[PDB]
């Protein structure tokens, strides 16, 4: 926590001469406004002013008038006079919070499940990322910075070792590393944090975005997040382990029965797996995100959930105690992590107060299943594409809910707008196999 | 387009 | 040996700052977790978790939880904040070790084996491997870092002397070094150690590799430990020198007979040649492994043993006393140090504990004989493939037993996978060959 | 095959 | 040749 007093002492002591007023939009895009730090007054008192309109992301028409409420507990300073930033939630010229910020939304639903008796929705993301080679005009190749597998020692400690520096970095910054490993694909690298609150969670997740893009830049490389930047590999997933509590308690721990499950982790995984499709847009919103989610690359396919299964939808890992969790593995690291983990409680709660049976978890003998048997007893699918996708959203109610009118219907136009670009394009593919053929 | 401006990355 | 306290205290004096939890999977590869240091309380309670799927390599299928245990004896700070490393073991969720884990199969088999009277089993390895220059991209290149030969001295005083810098840099690491030389192909190097204890042997060999890649790295070459990189040149090897202890004293010393060797010696000797074809894949478990293994470059070729020869399966060194030992020279830098310490161990017990006969020493009237002969004699080759090699592996019950199940049986998949995948390549030889004459 | 990820070298 | 790999140099 801090204060007024706290952040003048900061600015005072280590020579603070630049502001970053960051934020963020609903495509997850991290903005910002720049400052001098002689406006730091100005700053502290909620009178910065930009356009607001910004948040729309390329729908947006007319410019408005918005303001900056820092948020004075996200103060950090970048070890790169010095830069230092707060993360700050959008105004309305009424002086109340905008309805189309994301992170204004997320704090909405976090004080309506309040309501419900929890106190707490904690977050462990796990994001992977790729590393490629820069060329000597300084753009992106196709090429990776090592040829490591799962958990290899790829990358040694001489030369680069971009991850390590990054955990270095991020350890220096304030932050909680659990730990890091290579991932399967080569040049894939995945650092996991420890759990925090949910808005903590997400400024956490862009915070770490920007800070390996730049250190990934730092070392002559480029660093993606997309979720399927190379045909034949692992994609990268931003696996959430989402665990809820009410008072110093995890409501998902039983320490009575075997399993140490209670019936409101049941409900909330029956209502995660109920409204799957509903949420598939916002946690997978690139038209390349479904180009992960295709068999053989342990990305979910199926609505399904295991404890022990190659690609479920939700796996509950074996930790229990405090550590008790629920992971969801159909996020990806391009989607906004306030807009995602919304949706998630939102269908979680749903589960919960609907008291929803959850189905029968899934084991070995569903590796030999065609689609029809997989439906047949009741296993449905992930949305294939991005059009699928949205048009599964437009008939959940959950989802629209979650995300409130003004930020659902944006995300609708954005990502129609943006697929009915993407499809009038001539894939390479088309061009290979007919023209040819035909 | 009225936001032409604005969805420039597309054409 | 070290405790937590000592752990604790070289992390604050040294100022430690990344921890790397180092281990092994079936197939020799050096995997590693990255943790920050302040997770180290954590990492010396046995609470770190991992996918421990990883261990079965590349014929992983689910993901599980699994528990890493540090063994305190293996600290050692890296010269290269400071990174320090610990040696874990792979512990399941239950509290028992992981059946799947090489380490932990051969402290089983040296468990097993101290029940017949005998109490340590020292090991030497000679590890050969060779230097590659690098070209303007960074990828390994073909051209070798000098042009020496049989303890030439080749890289001489000034400007690589890559051999010279990793012997120090291992020195300084707390390693024990014999000596070094520079080997019979053009770039191909080797470094002696002293005899140690299996475990310590085993991951002291898993170091060397890593330390002599990482040097190799920082000179501007490219290590390789592949058995037969280049055609018509030596291969590399890794003979493993091993000696039986049943208390302060050489099991296989005689002091009394002219020839120094014990009945115990013989009857190891003539276990490790009995199972020789049993352990040849775990031994040689690459298909480039078996182009090493043709005649003309002082790997054997058959099943054998001398005190002087060409190249015998088995030698025995003139040294006595303390220091006899049996050589095994089958063994390539390839393969996993455990589970081929533990397939050679196996082999010998079984030997000792059947007091089987070693049959007679060949000399040097075996270079004019061609295989009828030899088989007449009874002399038996090795396998040629690593598919025979694998045909033969299935055939052997002694080395299920060194392996134990779930080990054999992953690799007889994985060596059966990779075999599938070489057998469908068209390779250039065939296109030089054919496509003209056909 | 069910584990194609894992088998990225080979393809 | 017996000795091949001592005989590299010349073939
Ligand atoms: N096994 C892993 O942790 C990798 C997961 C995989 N990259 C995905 O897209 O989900
Ligand atoms: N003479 C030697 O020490 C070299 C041995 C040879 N490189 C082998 O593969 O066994
Ligand atoms: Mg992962
Ligand atoms: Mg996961
Ligand atoms: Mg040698
Ligand atoms: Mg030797």
């Amino acid at each position: 926590t801090f204060t007024k007093e706290d952040i003048r002492k900061f600015a005072e002591e280590e020579n603070v001469r630049y502001l970053r007023l960051q934020f963020t939009d609903i495509l997850g895009t991290i903005k910002n406004v720049e400052v001098p730090v002689s406006q730091l007054e100005k700053v502290l008192d909620n009178e910065m002013m930009f356009d607001g309109s910004s948040i729309e992301g390329f729908v947006r028409i007319e410019e408005s008038d918005m303001y900056l409420h820092p948020d004075l507990d996200t103060w950090v300073i970048f070890p790169w006079g010095k830069v230092a930033r707060l993360i700050c939630d959008v105004y309305k010229t009424d002086g109340t919070p905008f309805e189309g910020d994301p992170r204004a939304n997320l704090k909405r639903v976090l004080k309506e499940m309040e309501d419900l008796g929890f106190t707490d929705f904690n977050l462990g993301p796990e994001p992977e990322f790729f590393l490629f080679k820069l060329d000597e005009k300084g753009e992106p190749t196709l090429e990776l910075n090592d040829d490591g597998g799962y958990f290899d020692l790829a990358p040694t400690d001489l030369g680069e070792n971009c991850r390590r520096d990054i955990v270095l970095e991020l350890e220096d910054m304030g932050f909680d590393i659990e730990a890091s490993h290579h991932e399967v694909a080569p040049g894939q690298h995945e650092i996991d944090f420890k759990y925090a609150d949910a808005v903590t969670a997400c400024d956490n997740i862009q915070t770490f975005k920007l800070v390996v893009k730049t250190i990934a830049r730092k070392h002559n490389l480029h660093a993606t997040f997309m979720p399927k930047p190379l045909f034949g590999v692992n994609g990268s997933g931003m696996h959430f382990n989402v665990s809820l509590f009410k008072g110093k308690e995890n409501a998902f721990f039983d320490p009575n029965t075997e399993m140490g499950l209670t019936e409101t982790a049941y409900q909330f995984t029956a209502g995660v797996l109920k409204n799957a499709r509903g949420f598939t847009a916002v946690c997978n919103p690139l038209v390349n995100s479904y180009k992960r989610l295709v068999p053989g690359y342990e990305a979910p396919c199926y609505i399904a959930w295991s404890g022990k299964n190659r690609s479920p939808l939700i796996r509950v890992p074996s930790s229990r105690g405090l550590s008790t969790r629920i992971e969801v593995r159909s996020v990806d690291p391009a989607a906004n992590p306030y807009m995602a983990l919304a949706a998630i409680l939102e269908a979680g709660l749903d589960g919960i107060k609907n008291k929803l049976k959850v189905p029968e978890p899934v084991n070995q003998n569903i590796y030999e299943m065609n689609r029809e048997e997989r439906e047949a007893v009741g296993i449905q699918d992930l949305p294939s594409t991005l059009y699928t996708a949205l048009k599964a959203m437009r008939e959940n109610e959950v989802i629209k809910k979650a995300l409130g009118n003004h930020i659902y219907n944006q995300f609708i136009n954005s990502k129609s707008i943006e697929w009915d670009y993407y499809r009038t394009q001539v894939s390479e593919w088309e061009r290979d196999q007919y023209m040819k053929q035909y | 387009p009225i936001n032409r401006g604005d969805l420039s990355r597309f054409i």
